[PDB]
């Protein structure tokens, strides 16, 4: 029983994702190079990664029904909170189980825990990433519910520093009714199987690896010699 | 802690 308005949200939120996701990984030529061979060697290259996963997360929220009429501060605030999050979703869409990679086109910009670890970060924080990628590949969600995911992620009325928490969570229910009427009506058995619960679930996990990407986050970031190969986007929104 | 970067991103 999907509404003409809920119909109508999946196709801006689809026309959004298409317009903010490269599928071809075309301007990872511009980033640093990715170096292999303290020695945080792939930290130049995968700042560069998810600053530019940033930009298409902002260009992403700006087209969610509604999140443009917020007041700038709330738009500000939810990005700030959910990036980290909306980069770990958007980023499924790369990961492969062959090898628990982020396949991106080439050899060059495929991706293993080994890179994450080179960035500066524990298995604190991988191992918690690659059972949430796991657990969230065998999801098989639609592409409809990957967005719609992102979009519910994004306007959360629980973020520190919101105002107008009830207008956030005005969109996040719209969003949240959108996705699980898809769900009864478009997704079949027995894939659709307590998928609204378990998509939520994964919206907690996210918090999780948000807070502990952000404790190591300021443990990295307190370093000026890590800082300095940061990117001014990731500085802004991940913090200083 | 004031974003500029951001909010021009958002227009
Ligand atoms: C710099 C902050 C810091 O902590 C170091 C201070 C490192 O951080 C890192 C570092 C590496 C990773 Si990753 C699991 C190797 C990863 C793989 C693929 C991917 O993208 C694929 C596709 O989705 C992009 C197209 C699009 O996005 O349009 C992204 C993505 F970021 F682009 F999404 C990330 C995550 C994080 C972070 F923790 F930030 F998530």
């Amino acid at each position: 029983k999907l509404s003409e308005e809920q119909q109508h949200i999946i196709a801006i939120l689809l026309d959004a994702h298409h317009k903010t996701y490269d599928p071809t990984y075309a301007d990872f030529r511009d980033f640093r190079p990715p170096v292999r061979m303290s020695p945080l060697s792939m930290l130049p290259h995968l700042a560069d990664l998810v600053s530019y996963s940033i930009q298409k997360v902002i260009g992403f929220a700006k087209m969610i029904p509604g999140f443009r009429d917020l007041t700038s501060d709330d738009q500000i605030v939810l990005l700030k909170s959910s990036a980290i999050e909306v980069i770990m979703l958007r980023s499924n869409q790369s990961f492969t189980m062959d090898d628990m990679s982020w396949d991106c086109g080439s050899q060059d910009y495929k991706y293993d825990v080994t890179d994450v670890s080179k960035a500066g970060h524990t298995l604190e924080l991988i191992e918690p990433l690659i059972k949430f990628q796991v657990g969230l590949k065998k999801l098989n969600l639609h592409e409809e519910e990957h967005v719609l995911l992102m979009a519910i992620c994004i306007v959360s009325p629980d973020r520190p520093g919101v105002q107008d928490a009830k207008l956030v969570e005005a969109i996040q229910d719209r969003l949240s009714n959108t996705l699980q009427t898809y769900i009864r009506c478009r997704h079949p058995p027995p894939g659709s199987h307590q998928l609204y619960a378990k998509m939520i679930q994964k919206l907690a996990d996210l918090r999780s690896l948000n807070e502990e990407h952000s404790k190591q986050y300021r443990s990295l970031s307190f370093q000026p010699e890590n800082s300095m190969k940061l990117t001014p986007l990731v500085l802004e929104v991940f913090g200083n | 802690k004031n974003h500029p970067m951001l909010m021009n991103l958002l227009k």
